[PDB]
């Protein structure tokens, strides 16, 4: 397993780059290059992407081309410049994956040992985290399927280094904002998790309502597992629940409450402070 | 106090009741409040005075 | 059945429901937990058997109907509830 996995900011700017590259056709040609990572342990490291030409047809999502000579070439010439740096993937821009996306995973899971995918998204509109990836598996199933195959959610995150926090955070100097403020951040966070919430409610909605009459598939792949999430549901209100928080909730308002003693007391020191150099300096003024 | 009141003496004695409720305290309906009372300590704390 | 709000159901609906004996409940419920199909717990004193977990079965259309229901009046609240955060908070968080 992998688990997690570290990619570096300079990776989704060098797939936009590429994306403007072809991007004058406008209707539609997917941007796929190579992903670039580390062995790094379990968890997983990703630095360095380039790109490869790559088109398919609009019918039948079975033509497409990754030229194997231009992965060879620019990969050689990636190693001679960096022998630290290797394959471990591949990305592409699709907003959402695609029913074609597996066999390209399939095809260069020779060069890694799996060449795990990498979804970008040029335009996320949800102000979530976008640039997700997956890696494949099989998952053969009750039903008979002779290879039930099918990529795999693993969480990833943001990489940092010393040299592009400074050249980077240099660069977001174009707009403010506040990482030191205090207090203020938490409420960001709330805020943008419960949109979160709701986004993800009206979604699950969305395909439930369509399931539920009219046209979609019945399958027992979900229908009960997010029946189990139902399962969950804690009571909150209930008889010991209430002891709970209060016998917790007034402990904190107990801290609170001192540290704003204490502040009122300092703040008040700064009173007698100027209160005596003011009226002191007048009296010897005049 | 038979009509203005109960006590309803019937067998030799008046007669009680209750006169309580099931203790319906849920201490979850001040979430909301006092989250807005916290939201206003950091309020003021946090606004230039 | 019941959606979870007293589902430490007593001895009695188990001995009638599956009319066995009431001295063979515990053996037949402990069956049931050691197999794993739930996860509840006995009590004795009182003969009450909690239910905590039971297996994800199969359901259909109106099963996803009030489902959809919980949903949406899930939703609603988590919505509404942090309209009362924003409108608690417009230009003290920026």
């Amino acid at each position: 397993a992998v688990q997690k996995v570290v990619v570096h900011p300079l990776v989704l700017l060098s797939v936009v780059d590429h994306f403007n590259r072809i991007g004058k056709v406008g209707n539609q040609k997917r941007v796929v290059g190579v992903l670039l990572g580390s062995w790094q342990k379990k968890v997983l490291d990703v630095s360095n992407s380039f790109a490869v030409p790559f088109d398919e047809d609009d019918k039948d999502d079975s033509v497409w081309f990754l030229d194997h000579d231009y992965l060879e070439n620019m990969y050689g010439m990636f190693k001679k410049v960096n022998a630290r740096e290797r394959i471990v993937g591949w990305y592409h821009t699709g907003p959402k994956l695609h029913k074609n996306d597996i066999a390209i995973n399939e095809l260069m899971k020779r060069y890694c040992p799996n060449s795990v995918l990498v979804i970008i998204d040029v335009k996320p509109k949800d102000l979530g985290l976008p640039t997700e990836a997956y890696i494949s598996v099989e998952e053969v199933h009750d039903d008979g399927t002779p290879t039930s195959k099918t990529f795999e959610h693993v969480t990833s995150e943001i990489g940092a280094e010393e040299a592009e926090e400074v050249g980077v955070e240099h660069l977001l100097r174009d707009i403010k904002d506040t990482t030191v403020g205090t207090l203020s951040q938490r409420i960001t966070n709330q805020v943008h998790g419960l949109k979160g919430l709701n986004s993800k409610l009206l979604d699950i909605r969305s395909y439930l309502e369509k399931v539920a009459t009219g046209k979609l598939p019945i399958n027992h792949q979900i229908i009960y597992q997010l029946q189990d999430v139902f399962n969950l549901l804690p009571d909150v209100s209930l008889q010991e629940f209430v002891k709970a928080f209060y016998l917790k909730t007034n402990d904190q308002m107990v801290v609170v409450y001192l540290a704003s003693l204490i502040r009122s007391v300092v703040a008040l020191h700064n009173l007698i402070n100027n209160k005596i150099a003011n009226r002191d300096a007048e009296k010897k003024e005049g | 106090y038979a009509k203005k009141r109960g006590w309803v003496l019937g067998p030799n004695n008046y007669y009680s009741f209750a006169s309580q409720q099931q203790k319906p305290e849920d201490t979850t309906i001040p979430s909301t409040e006092l989250a807005k009372q916290v939201i206003e300590y950091a309020r003021q704390l946090e606004m230039i005075v | 059945t019941r959606p979870a709000n007293h589902r430490q159901l007593t001895f009695e609906e188990i001995a009638k429901s599956a009319k066995i004996t009431v001295n063979e409940v515990e053996l037949l419920v402990m069956k049931a937990l050691s197999v794993g199909l739930v996860k509840g717990s006995i009590d004795e004193v009182d003969k009450r058997v909690h239910m905590t977990w039971v297996q994800p079965r199969v359901l259909d259309l109106q099963q996803i109907k009030g489902m959809k229901d919980r949903l949406e009046f899930w939703c609603t609240d988590v919505k509404s509830m942090e309209m009362l955060v924003e409108h608690q908070a417009h230009d003290i968080l920026t």
